[PDB]
């Protein structure tokens, strides 16, 4: 027998997930863990060194990272780079130069995206003002800061148009930004108040839809914001809350916490009991079902204890995560189906991932 | 009691307690450097039942402590209200960003 | 016996499938490549240990050389620590507490193949 | 109001500290030194070593010697092999020597990372995987010297006795000694006659260390010893640590850093475990058995908590136990050792537990 290495993955890219390991206990080692959704099986990693954060390219091809290491890691000069790596050989390809502030944190989808077009990878930077970096993936090239968007926080794609892009801002309105062919702002503007910072404060994490985005709150109202005209217009709050729901207490929890199964309008949303200041990050004691067009429950299913979710358009799936355990959902109907659980996917993750399929 | 994560001041803190670290609420394990930026938190007194400004400076330049590993979130906010918010790691912009603990330090009323 | 691609999944990535026997270290073969290939983006060790591990399907004895793969961070899955004949580093190509990936471009340690030499 | 401050010192006094090797093998780049108070347990600080690091505290217990491997990033770029010293109060880099590029990498045998008696140099293993033993000056902050002498052998056992002056173990079964210079690099040398046949009764690498001789364990059981009162090594054994009824029950013993020796008494404390047979040599421990090595008989015998690694500090009459994860404490000022305490969750995986020296 002789040993070979320079194999691709062993399951089909419509197979893979993506399991984003912080590795929180020893974040020097963070990495991404390969997996096939259809058996449980490990297929490989990607390492992301201190705080990795991770996507996979619109168009399949490549995985993305985000990371910082330094010269002897604990001291020496900073790099804080995106890394192109081949999906299918788990290889790294190229390294990308940021300047030394791209946010480090736990790993929400916001922080490091893509436009809709794949062009530019959009990330959040912290020095600790923020603004948001962008990346030519064409050219290997960091452009410039988005300076227009301090004081605000994430990236949520608008997925009708190829380089625009929102964030959620302190003043409780949004921020859209229009790139040009460059990378370059060529346009921005500002929405109206959609939610009160102080009286109702949104979790960051989107129920993205084609044109518009739906947001929880800490006390499980619901907040939209519709970009299918040229201006985002603003509206809410509505309740995932009926009588019994609010008697118990019953609000939001998570941290990836919500998702959007974008044919049916269905929003899924982690929720536990008891509420109170303190308690928005608390797991999943049910997933909610809620359809977004009724503006009521259609279903209430055990949570497992999760924390962050993904949803599949092209498969009709949603995935759900305890921080080391991923479950696998159907969704093509209302009330979810589990099919399976992966157990010891990660020791420490926020953040799963499906390898795209379609999209177009 | 400073070493459990239901102590009053850690109310808002994500990270290692650094007083199981070989430090204590206001002072950074040897070898480790403070952060000059820090998330705030409110924190209930329950001897006097007044609430208190707590700022979680973290300590940086060294590995993951692992020890007292707290996560709890009173008060706390997302990132467009960036000093209340604690899923972010307080140690980015000091000289080496690696995240060893957080500390609890006392501002007042 | 001598074909592990033909066997039984559970069988080959258990720490005492009869080829494993000096193995210490992550099966490769629970870190998405086989007995006889590395994970993806993971490089094949050109030096390795040795043990001598007895078949006892067919009742013969084989030489395997337990080469690393190398310059991925560490897979974790399938710890095994076996020692069948293993000795210390003064007999240093039967000695496995060493990381056989130390003369790669890359020396971080992935996981650990169990190759099939002969008789 | 309060003020964080650092610059701070350890909090206990240099003689109430042991060190606590923790490879983290399954984040192996992350490998740390944790520092705990014996006396009470409690987590004094730590010192960060990347890929499987090795440590050793300075003989005038004034700095940590640390050796290390980093890339440029991490997993791919270019080797850096180095020393690190730091201060032993402050737990703060001071300094990195730069070693070649083939630092032994592999779990930690004290005999992998010594330094001379007289505390002048840092002796330490390579492998490339060709043997070589190579030499740090420290004042100088310099690798001096590289033995090649020392090809096919394996480990450091320092000479008590005499200020700059070694043995290692090699593939004829004899011991190689060096003396070095003032100024590190080799002033002579000698070979023992054969001490131990490699092919029927191997011994174990760590040394049971006395001022002027040293004593090897086998697979078997049995017994070597090596007499450094003069320039040439005088080698004797065997002799059985076990009795008949010893042998019916198929004693062996079993570890990694596996022995220690009370010097002002003669006792050897080993680990040992019942049903030995080929394979089983780094069994964890089901008794520390006590021999007195001027008898050359056991005079007792206690549970082994299933140890793995130990080390003795003679001035306080104290051996600590190690079984990857906790360590025990023990008294051995009278022959029975007495279990003081137990430090439960001092590593993750570690092999390797030392004392701050209070000699000098
Ligand atoms: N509080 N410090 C912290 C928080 C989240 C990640 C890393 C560090
Ligand atoms: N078998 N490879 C290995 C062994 C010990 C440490 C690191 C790697």
């Amino acid at each position: 027998e002789v040993l070979t290495g320079g194999h691709s993955v062993s399951a089909p890219q419509e197979n893979r997930i993506y399991v984003m390991d912080s590795v929180f206990m020893h974040l020097t080692e963070s990495r991404v863990h390969v997996y096939d959704y259809t058996n449980g099986k490990f297929l490989g990693m990607v390492p992301t060194a201190f705080n990795g954060h991770v996507q996979v390219s619109n168009d399949g091809k490549k995985i993305y990272t985000m990371t910082t290491y330094h010269e002897r890691i604990t001291r020496g000069k900073r790099s804080d780079v995106v890394e192109v790596w081949d999906a299918d050989k788990l290889t790294f390809e190229k390294e990308i130069s940021l300047p030394p502030k791209r946010v480090q944190g736990l790993n929400y989808d916001g922080l490091f995206r893509q436009t809709t077009d794949g062009k530019f990878i959009v990330l959040q930077n912290a020095s600790p003002a923020t603004s948001i970096g962008i990346v030519d993936v064409a050219k290997g090239d960091y452009v410039e800061d988005v300076t227009a968007a301090a004081g605000c926080w994430s990236v949520i794609p608008q997925p009708n148009r190829p380089r625009s892009f929102m964030t959620i801002c302190g003043d409780g309105g949004l921020l859209t930004i229009n790139l040009g062919e460059d990378g370059k702002v060529a346009s921005q503007s500002r929405s109206k108040q959609m939610f009160s910072v102080k009286d109702d404060p949104i979790f960051i994490a989107p129920a993205l839809d084609k044109d518009k985005a739906h947001f929880v709150s800490y006390y499980g109202n619901v907040y939209s914001a519709d970009f299918s005209g040229d201006e985002v217009k603003v509206d809410g709050p509505w309740s995932l809350l009926n009588d019994e729901d609010k008697a118990k207490n019953w609000v939001p929890g998570g941290y990836n916490l919500v998702g959007l199964h974008r044919a049916s309008g269905r929003m899924y949303v982690f929720m536990h009991p008891d509420g109170k200041e303190g308690t928005h990050k608390f797991p999943a004691a049910e997933i909610w079902v809620m359809d977004t067009k009724t503006k009521q429950r259609v279903a209430r299913i055990p949570g497992r204890d999760a924390l962050s979710m993904t949803i599949d358009q092209q498969r009709n799936l949603m995935l759900t995560l305890d921080g080391g355990n991923v479950n696998v959902y159907d969704i093509s109907q209302p009330e979810p189906k589990l099919l399976r659980t992966i157990e010891g996917a990660a020791e420490a993750s926020l953040q799963v991932q499906f390898h795209p399929v379609g999209g177009t | 009691e400073v070493n459990s994560c239901d102590y009053w001041r850690h109310c808002a803190v994500d990270g290692f307690l650094c007083s199981c670290c070989g430090g204590t609420t206001t002072t950074c394990p040897p070898g480790s450097t403070p952060s000059p930026i820090s998330w705030i938190g409110t924190c209930h007194n329950p001897h006097d039942g007044k609430d208190y400004l707590i700022s979680y400076h973290d300590c940086c330049g060294k590995t993951a402590c692992g020890r007292c590993q707290c996560n709890t979130q009173t008060r706390e906010r997302p990132g467009y209200e960036f000093f209340l918010h604690n899923d972010v790691n307080w140690c980015m912009a000091n000289e080496n960003s690696t995240f060893h603990c957080t500390t609890s330090v006392l501002v007042g009323l």
